[PDB]
Formats: structure tokens, sequence, C-alpha cells
């Protein structure tokens, strides 16, 4: 075991323990978008930049272990300059869908921008569009909202089983997709909607139905198929449509 | 001549000067280690001086009121009765009181 | 011996009686001043009925709070003030729905 | 900043020297905390004297205020001590504001401040209405915003917005209006909150 | 910077006291007030009568509230539930099902005229300008169910007033 | 259409063999022309040489915020989200 | 047959012609009901005439919010009206509350106190929009005794 200070305050940690692992434990959320929970640590946004005590170069957090007892602050001048620049590079490709996009309050993205990125002003001339990936029955995805991550590309190998969703080109012009029309397998693939963080990948069934607003949310034990419990269902007036998975210890490795 | 307040501004120097005498007196029977005291007193002889010097000028009634004698007379009339309601309860000598629950951010 | 709130756990006990004995008085003197609305053998029995529901004594501090609320919706008539029949009115009286059957509150479906 | 800050602290490390004036005199019976943010002071005292608080502030030769015009009360569920009565005062000689506050549950008798302001008195009406705060030695403790046969008190965060008794039909009774229905529309309960701590410094260690 | 009300005696000796006298003894400054209305009543009434003439207005006004659409048919309403939430009375209600095949956009859409205070947010936080403000004045009914306004249909039938917000909200686009 | 009851409005059922509905029947129902989008079919589709158009209502004026809309999988019809108009090529 | 029905009409007319107006000082759809009395927009004595008490007057405004304390006021003052009464609930509070009507003091839309024949809709209700409380008042008497 080795002490570590965040922030000046010191906190325990162990030996192998990422950044955004340890800043919890302090009680400070850095900017995420990669998973931390269950999902395999990647970079690929660079969003969670974090400048140390002493360093040239900020670092990311679920990338850079602690190590050593190196000091690192989350309310710093550096790395509030990279916080208010890096959403401006994801919103430069971004097809806005915010009214007419499924998710609205839920979206993390969405979110981020109000307490991190740049308010100000945007400049960008002319977004790239991406084609429509064939889906099945359970949700309905649209490439264009898509920030193209790493975070469902690794759901589908690892925690679902059979691979499907991949890179596909090298530019802007990549896309998530499958690449081959052919739809995805059940399994425990329909937690895929709710992984993602923006309004890329959600439920057919709950499509253009009810916002993050106005629905109120109630936790409940599943009744069909045994040992799955803890799962948030929305009221949103007289009659629940939208239902998603609520998180648990040991019940539900959070996916419904 | 005329005051703003109902209180009629009656001619009357050295009126002002028996009321801050006054005080003084009070404030020596039970506190005397305590601040209370302490400090109440250089603001009253600071005021006191600056009406030896000054003989019924207008200068006299802008010192720290500006509002002619009537006005600063008001603030003598009741301090006579603060002075002895802070020696008639017991809270400027004698500090052993209970504390409040921890909490306080929101 | 915080906090006082006025009397002690016997001494409240007494205080209630006391507001009891103004209110008893009252209410044949809401009936000729005011308006004749029901009766004065039936409103004697709904100021009863409600000290029944308040009645439980455990501490000093929930009795005597009682009381000064009890010196305000009772003293309404006391130095004689504007009801106009609306307030006043304890019971329902437009309300006539007491089902506590397991058989007659399912019937009706509930809860 | 030219649009960025709302105006440059130059008076508050003179407002600071208040904060240490009133600390100097030191009493466990009045003073406890003392917090200063923005221009403002705030005091918080101790429930078993409030009148002798009230005197001071008023009449003394340093601080003149004098004027205690507003007063407050704050209703919250989270400390072991639920509601809090927050006195507003300003100066008309000195020109300054400052705040005087209470801790105490306060479902028991609080000490009035009827025998230092002659306006509070109507004041102290509107917290016992709202939320169900006694004071003691109080002349003539009438109801101003509340129901002529109200039950409870209509403010208070552990009862609903609508109410228990609220709606008011004529129905089949000649001049009654009444009282007992309780049925209302349906308020959308929003659920809203959102991921991520707003603001730095403000979040407090477990 | 002290105006002061009080005027402290104009009168003082011989000529300043009697004329001062003389107004109080008879009357003078009464008939004075009294020619004050005569010339009052000798000018022009400022006056409207309605069912003729009409009142002046402004190029943004809000009234009864009509819902607008795209110039070759279809519906300018997204569905968001935004101008729901924006709603301090929360009188407009919104819930959502796909449109056939494609399109998603509205079921349910009641405005309650029960309650709305005419904020204009609505107008402002709607990103497709679907409620659009029209000078509208002429609303009177019997009852509450023919006041509050029903899923679209009567809110669609606000053509008859999007003629007038076509030419109003080309004073909208770049702010006055 | 209709059946026995009042013309339905962007799919809205009156009443079956009418128990529900009773209090539109001294006063008629309302009814909104066009309202089963009809008229949205009924424009033409644009022609396109890009691989990625904006879409716009009527330039800033009218409320239309820009949507890039990619149509090169040929058999889909390619609709932007507050519009039902159509690109090919 | 003919003198029978135009005699109907006659009283109407009586009706259509004018109509007093109470001074409910209720909320601020009262300080619009005092723009009525404003030469600008006015009904005084084009059907109008402002005098108050409710046993003379014809006609009655309920001017804003209503409570739970004057729900019982409000009511015998209808009550100590002529027979032949119209009540012109006019504003939002009047219809159901402003914002309110969640609340727990507000008396959602006077009908459950007192019942309502012309409902005027506008929150700050427009001087313009306000002369149709009045001027359809008068044409909705159409008809009184057949028989
Ligand atoms: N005396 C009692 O209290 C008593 C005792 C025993 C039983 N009952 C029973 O209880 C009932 C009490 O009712 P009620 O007498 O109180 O009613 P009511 O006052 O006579 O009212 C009946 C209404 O219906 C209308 N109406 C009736 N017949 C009509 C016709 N042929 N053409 C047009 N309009 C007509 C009238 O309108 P217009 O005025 O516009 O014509 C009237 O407003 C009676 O039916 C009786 O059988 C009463
Ligand atoms: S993905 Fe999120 S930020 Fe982007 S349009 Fe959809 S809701 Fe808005
Ligand atoms: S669909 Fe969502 S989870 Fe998958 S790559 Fe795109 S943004 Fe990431
Ligand atoms: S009126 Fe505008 S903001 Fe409201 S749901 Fe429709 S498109 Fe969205
Ligand atoms: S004008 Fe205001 S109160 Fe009326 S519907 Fe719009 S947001 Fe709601
Ligand atoms: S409807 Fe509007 S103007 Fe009229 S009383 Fe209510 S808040 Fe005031
Ligand atoms: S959130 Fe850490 S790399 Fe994406
Ligand atoms: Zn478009």
């Amino acid at each position: 075991l080795i002490e570590v200070f965040v922030d000046g305050q010191s906190v325990m940690v162990e030996p192998g323990t990422t950044v955004l692992q340890a800043c919890e434990k302090v009680g400070m959320q850095i900017p995420r978008f990669c998973y931390h929970e269950r999902l395999s640590v990647a970079g690929n946004c660079r969003m969670c930049l974090v400048e140390i005590e002493k360093a040239p170069k900020v670092v990311a957090a679920c990338a850079m272990p602690v190590m050593k007892g190196w000091n690192i602050l989350t309310n710093s001048e550096k790395t509030k300059k990279a916080r208010e620049g890096v959403m401006e590079f994801l919103l430069a490709n971004h097809p806005l869908d915010c009214p007419i996009c499924d998710q609205g309050g839920e979206c993390d993205l969405q979110d981020q921008s109000m307490m991190f990125g740049s308010d100000r002003s945007r400049f960008l001339e002319g977004k790239r569009a991406v084609e429509d990936k064939n889906i099945g029955p359970l949700v309905k995805t649209i490439m264009t909202r898509c920030i193209q991550c790493t975070r469902c590309i690794r759901f589908a190998s690892e925690i679902a089983g059979v691979d499907d969703l991949g890179t596909t080109g090298r530019g802007n012009d990549m896309q998530v997709g499958t690449y081959i029309e052919k739809m995805f397998m059940s399994e425990l693939s329909g937690n895929i909607i709710d992984i993602c963080p923006v309004g890329a990948l959600t439920x057919x069934x709950x499509x253009x139905x009810x916002x993050x607003x106005x629905x109120x949310x109630x936790x409940x034990x599943x009744x069909x198929x045994x040992x799955x419990x803890x799962x948030x269902x929305x009221x949103x007036x007289x009659x629940x449509x939208x239902x998603x998975x609520x998180x648990x210890x040991x019940x539900x490795x959070x996916x419904x | 001549t005329g005051l703003v307040g109902l209180a009629v501004c009656e001619t009357p120097h050295e009126r002002l000067k028996i009321l801050y005498t006054k005080i003084l007196d009070v404030l020596g029977h039970i506190p005397k280690n305590a601040a209370y005291r302490k400090y109440t007193e250089q603001i009253t002889n600071e005021k006191l001086s600056m009406v030896k010097a000054e003989p019924d000028v207008k200068k006299l009634e802008e010192r720290l009121q500006g509002g002619q004698i009537e006005e600063v007379i008001l603030q003598a009339e009741n301090e006579l009765s603060l002075a002895r309601k802070m020696i008639q309860w017991k809270p400027w000598e004698p500090l052993v009181e209970e504390p409040p629950a921890s909490q306080w951010k929101w | 011996v915080k906090p006082i709130f006025s009397r002690d756990m016997n001494e409240a006990k007494r205080r209630v009686r006391e507001l009891y004995r103004a209110w008893y008085r009252e209410v044949p003197n809401t009936v000729h001043l005011f308006q004749l609305d029901i009766s004065v053998k039936q409103g004697r029995d709904k100021v009863r009925e409600m000290f029944k529901k308040n009645a439980h004594i455990t501490d000093p501090r929930v009795v005597d709070l009682l009381v000064i609320k009890g010196k305000m919706e009772l003293e309404e008539t006391i130095k004689v003030w504007k009801q106009r029949t609306h307030v006043m009115r304890f019971f329902h009286e437009t309300e006539a729905p007491r089902p506590k059957d397991f058989l007659s509150k399912f019937y009706v479906g509930h809860d | 900043r030219p649009t960025v800050r709302p105006r440059n602290d130059v008076a508050h490390k003179q407002l600071s020297a208040f904060g240490e004036y009133v600390a100097e005199i030191l009493p466990k019976y009045v003073q406890q905390v003392q917090v200063s943010c923005f221009n403002e002071l705030e005091i918080c005292i101790h429930p078993d004297g409030v009148i002798p608080v009230l005197t001071f502030l008023r009449d003394h030769s340093n601080a003149q205020f004098k004027s205690l015009a507003d007063l407050t009360a704050v209703d919250i569920p989270t400390r072991q001590n639920r509601f809090e009565i927050v006195y507003n005062l300003l100066s008309l000689r000195f020109n300054s504001r400052i705040r005087v506050k209470t801790y105490t549950d306060e479902l028991t008798p609080i000490e009035s401040s009827v025998p230092v302001y002659k306006a509070a008195n109507w004041y102290e009406r509107e917290i016992w209405d709202m939320f169900g705060v006694f004071f003691a030695n109080h002349p003539d403790l009438r109801r101003i915003l509340t129901d002529y046969g109200f039950e409870g008190h209509p403010f208070r965060k552990d009862f609903p917005l609508s109410g228990y008794v609220e709606l008011r039909y004529d129905d089949e009774v000649k001049r009654v209006v009444a009282e007992p229905v309780e049925l209302a529309q349906e308020f959308r309960k929003f659920d809203l909150n959102s991921p991520w701590e707003a603001f730095p410094a403000y979040r407090q260690p477990p | 910077t002290y105006k002061y009300v009080n005027l402290r005696e104009p009168s003082m000796d011989m000529k300043s006291v009697t004329d001062r006298a003389a107004q109080t003894l008879l009357w003078t400054e009464l008939i004075r007030g009294l020619g004050m209305t005569l010339s009052y009543l000798f000018r022009e009434p400022a006056t409207i009568n309605y069912p003729f003439e009409k009142g002046p207005l402004s190029p943004r006004f809000r009234g009864e509230h009509a819902l607008r659409r795209y110039p070759s048919g279809e519906e300018r309403c997204i569905a968001c539930k935004l101008c729901e939430a924006v709603c301090p009375a929360q009188a407009i209600t919104i819930e959502a099902e796909p449109r056939a095949d494609g399109s998603r956009r509205t079921t349910r859409y009641d405005i309650d005229m029960t309650k709305c205070i005419y904020c204009g947010f609505c107008q402002e936080a709607c990103p497709v300008d679907a409620i659009v403000e029209g000078p509208n004045f002429e609303f009177s009914t019997e009852t509450h169910e023919e006041l509050l306004y029903n899923k679209e249909k009567l809110l669609n039938n606000g053509d008859k007033w999007e003629a007038e917000i076509a030419a109003n909200i080309q004073a909208d686009y770049l702010y006055r | 259409x209709x059946x026995x009851x009042x013309x339905x409005x962007x799919x809205x059922x009156x009443x079956x063999x009418x128990x529900x509905x009773x209090x539109x029947x001294x006063x008629x129902x309302x009814x909104x022309x066009x309202x089963x989008x009809x008229x949205x079919x009924x424009x033409x589709x644009x022609x396109x040489x890009x691989x990625x158009x904006x879409c716009d209502g009527g330039g800033g004026a009218l409320g239309h915020p820009r949507v890039y809309i990619n149509l090169d999988k040929e058999t889909k019809t390619g609709t932007c989200g507050y519009c039902g108009l159509q690109f090919r090529q | 047959e003919y003198v029978v029905a135009k005699l109907d009409d006659l009283i109407n007319w009586a009706r259509r012609s004018s109509l007093w107006p109470m001074t409910f000082g209720l909320a601020c759809c009262a300080v619009e009901m005092m723009h009525m009395a404003a030469p600008r927009y006015d009904m005084d004595r084009f059907g109008v005439v402002f005098r108050a008490s409710p046993r003379q007057s014809d006609v009655m405004i309920v001017a804003g919010t209503l409570t739970n304390k004057m729900a019982p006021a409000l009511r015998k003052v209808y009550d100590q009206m002529p027979e032949p009464r119209y009540v012109v609930s006019m504003g939002s509070c009047a219809n159901g509350g402003g914002y309110y009507h969640y609340s727990y003091s507000v008396v959602r839309g006077c009908d459950r106190i007192v019942p309502v024949d012309i409902y005027v809709p506008g929150c700050p209700p427009t001087a313009e929009a306000l002369l149709y409380g009045i001027l359809q008042l008068q044409k909705k008497i159409k008809r009184e005794k057949r028989l």
C-alpha cells in the first residue's frame, strides 16, 4: 500500500490503481467517456487529461497509474484548459439532434458541456454524416450521433461474447458499425443501448416516447428470469414505458 | 430651527456630556476582565474629547453623526438602557454555554 | 431543563382542562350568536371526539403545543370573528365514505 | 475580467473586522459560528439567549444598526435540528447589512423579538403559521397566512404541496362550502438531477 | 439630495399675508382648480370604441397559443418535452409515439387555458419554432371543457392566424 | 377515413360502439385538414450532387437547426430529422 | 304570438344596454379591470357603470386569485346579487390558478365556489380582449321565458 495526495489531501490506494479510480476515494469525479466499472481501460478520447504537480505534458486518468507519491490537482488551471478544449473537438463533427435525439438529459456528453465545456462560442464548418447501420429488434442505431469511441466495441467481445462492432475507416469517415450487413444476437446485447453515453444506441420500443425530464424513477426487482434484481422503471404518468438497469454490487453486473 | 425627527432639537449643550459620563460608571460594576468594558470605553473617551474641543459649532455635530446634536442625543438616551440590560443579563462576562450540532454546509 | 414549553408533565393535564371549560361554555353561544347549524347536544359530542383522537400523553412539549394551537382555532369564536359557517365546522358533511372492511374497501378498489 | 466578475472585493477586509469585533467579546452564550462571504456577514446564535443579542447591534456606538426590518425562517430536514429562524438587519446611519441566525429544532418554544422590535411581531405570526414555531411572551399570536380552520402548517416540507384539505365545493348543502374532498390535478414530479458536480471546493469528504 | 416639502411659511408682512388670507376667506384657487378641468373638457377625448375601432399593438405579442407548420406540409413540432419543462404553470402536456414509419412527431398535445400565465417562454424555448404566439384576443366559452385546448386540432386550427404569424416572425429573426 | 363516428385525425379512435364519448354530440368535434401526413409525401424529392447536404426549412428566418444527412445507402430514402424531404444521389 | 316574442327580447334589451360590474379588488386582474374605466379602452356608459355594492349590480367580475379564506366570502356576495346575475371569471387565476393550481390555498377555477357563464383566459387581461367579456355577455343573452 502506498499513499498519494490528490488535490493536496492524501488518500490511501493500492500499488496498481488508476488515477480516476483513486480520485473517487477522495470524493472527486473526473470527466469520463470510456468507463471504469467493468469495461476494459482504453484511451481513444483523451477527455480525462489531468496535469500533475511537475509534468511537461498532461496524462490521461485511465492510462496513467499513481505509482509514486505525486500530487495531482483536479481544479487546476491546466486541467481546465484541456476540458474546455477537448469538448470543442467532440462537437466539431456532431450532427446536432438534441430535440429529435432519443436521449435528452440521460446523455453524458450533454451534461459534460454544461459543467466543463466552453459555452461562449463554437467554430465549425461542415460536419460529416455517416450512413445508418442495420439493427434488428432492440436498439435502433444512428451512426451519425456516435462520437466514435471504444465502449461498445469492447462490450461485444468481452461482456456479450460474440464480437460485432469495430473500426471501419481511418479519419473522420470511420464508423463504429458492423460493416457487413448482419443482425446482432440477443443474449445480453440489449444492455448496449444503456451502455453508450451519447444518443447513438437507444431502444426501439422506448424511442421518442419520453425524455429524462418528467419521468419519475422507482426501483423494483425483475420478475422475468431468476437472479436478476433491481431495475429502475420510469413511471412517466400512469403507464410505464422506459426500463433501465439499476446498479448492484453482486446481484447484477450493471446490465439487465 | 427644527430637527428632522419627531424629537425637537432643544438648545442644550453639555446635555450630551452627562449621559456619556453616566454609562462609564455603569460599565465598571460587574465586567472588568471582559472585552465589553474595554472596547466601549475607547469609543466614548474619543467622542467626549471632541465635545470639549469644539465650542457649539455644527462641526461637532458633523463628527460621526451629521444630522445635528438631536440625532446624536437619541443614541446617548438609549445607551443607558442597553448598558443596564447588559449588566442584568449575564452574557458579556460569562462564556460556558453549550454548542450546536456539527452541520453547516448546504 | 430544556425546553420549558409552558408547564411540567403533571401540570400540563390541568392546562387542557382549563381550555376545555372555556370551550364547553361556547357551544350554546355559537348557536344563538352565529347560526343554527346542527344542535347543542350533538355539538358537545363533536368536542369530546376531538380530544379523544389527540389523547396520548408522553411528552410535556407535545401537550403544551396543542394548548396554544387550541387557543386559536377555539379562540376564533371567543373574541367573535367571522367564520361564515364554512370554517369551525370540523366534521365532514359532504364526505360519506367510512369503509374499514377488507371486504368493503377492496370492493371499491383502493390502494 | 470584463463580464466574468460582478464586483471586486475591497470593502471585504473592512467587513471582516466586524466578524472579529463581535467575536472579541467571546460568549459561548451568543457567538458560536461567524461566516462572511460576498460583501455580507452571517452570525448564528445559541437558542438560550436571543433577546440580549437583539439589544446588541441596536443602539451600540460602533455598530448602530437599530432597524431589524426583515425576518425569515428556513425549512430543512437534513440536520437533527429542523427549522432555522434568520433575522435580516439594516443600518440607516452606518449603512451596512448583517444577519442573525438560530440553530435549535424550535418545535419547542423560542425567545421573542417583540420587546426589542415593534414590527417583528407581525413577522413572528408568519413563522408560527407556516412552520409552527411558538414565541415565548408574545403579545397576540394571530393567524395571517392560514385558513380559519386549517390543520397543520402549510409550508412544511414533510407534507405535500397540494395539501390535505384544499378543494372547496358548494354541492348539495345550501350555504355551507365543503372541505373534506382531497383530490386535485396531477403535479408532475420532475426527477431531474444532473450528473457531475458543477463547482469545486463545495465538495465535502465522507 | 434633499428636495424639501416644507415651505417654511410664505407669508411675512402686509402684502404676503393678505393674498394668502384672501384665498382662504372666499375661494379663488378652487375656482382656479375649477378652470383646470374646464380646458380638459374643451380638448378631444382619446377614446376607442371596440366593435369598429381597434387599439395600438406590437409586432411581438402573445395571446392564444397556435402551433406552426412547414411551407410544404408537415408538423413543425418535433416532440421534445422541452416546452413542458420551461412552463411555470405546467399547462402544456406532451406524449409522443412514432408516426407510422420514419417520422416521430407527437400524439398528445394539450395546452390548458385554465393555467398558462403567458410568458412567451415556450415561444422562445422551442428550437424549431412550433409555438409562435399570435395577436389573439377573442376567446370566450360556456364551460372549462370548451376553454382548454385538445390534442392539437384546435391548435392546428391556428391556420387562420398563421398568416399574421408569418408576418410577425419576420420581425423576430435578427431580433428587432 | 371514418367509420360510423367522426373522422379520425392523426390516429385517434372515437369510441367502440359509443360508450365513453357522449359529450361530443351537441357540439361538432374538431378536425385538422391534412393531418395524416398526406402533404408530407406530396412534396417532390430533391436531387443532390455531394455526399452530404445540409438541410434548411427556409434559411435562418424559419425555425430549422442545421442537420447533415448522408446520401450513399442508395436503397434508403435519406430524410432529415425536422423535414420529410428526401434526397437522392 | 309576435308581441309576446318581441316583449321578451325587450326585457333582454335592457341587459344588452347596460350592466353594472363589481369592483372585486382580488389581484392584478383588478388593475386591468380598472383599465375598463380608463378612457383609451372604455365601457363607461357604453354598457358598464362602476358603482359597487352587490345588491345593486347585475354582473360580478371575479378579478383574480381566490383562496380558501375567500371561498366563503365570494359565495354569499353572489347570493347577495339579484337573481338575473352573470359571472365573468377573468384571468388564468379565475380559470384555475395562474400558476398555483397544485398549491394548498388556491381554489381551482371559481366554478368550485360560484358558476361562471363567460370565461376570459388572459393573464395580464388586455383591455382589447376584456371588451369581449361584456360584448359577448350581451350577445349570449338571446331568449328568456317561452311560456
Ligand atoms: N311535492 C313534492 O315535493 C313531491 C311529493 C311526492 C313526490 N314528488 C315527486 O318528485 C318530483 C319532484 O320534482 P319537482 O316538482 O321538484 O320538479 P319541478 O320543480 O317541476 O321541475 C321540473 C323541470 O322540468 C321541466 N319540465 C317538466 N315538464 C315539462 C314539460 N312538459 N315541458 C317542458 N318542460 C318541462 C320544467 O322546466 P320549465 O319550468 O322550463 O317548464 C322544470 O324546470 C315529482 O316528479 C314528483 O313525482 C314530489
Ligand atoms: S448525442 Fe447527446 S448531445 Fe448529441 S444530439 Fe443527442 S442528446 Fe444532444
Ligand atoms: S455507439 Fe456509443 S459506445 Fe459505441 S463507439 Fe459510438 S459513442 Fe462509443
Ligand atoms: S413545441 Fe417546440 S419545444 Fe415543444 S415539443 Fe414541440 S418542437 Fe419541442
Ligand atoms: S406562455 Fe408560459 S405558461 Fe403559457 S404555455 Fe407557454 S411556457 Fe406555459
Ligand atoms: S391571471 Fe395573471 S394578471 Fe390575473 S390575477 Fe392571476 S397572475 Fe394576476
Ligand atoms: S475517459 Fe479516460 S481515455 Fe476516455
Ligand atoms: Zn430539414
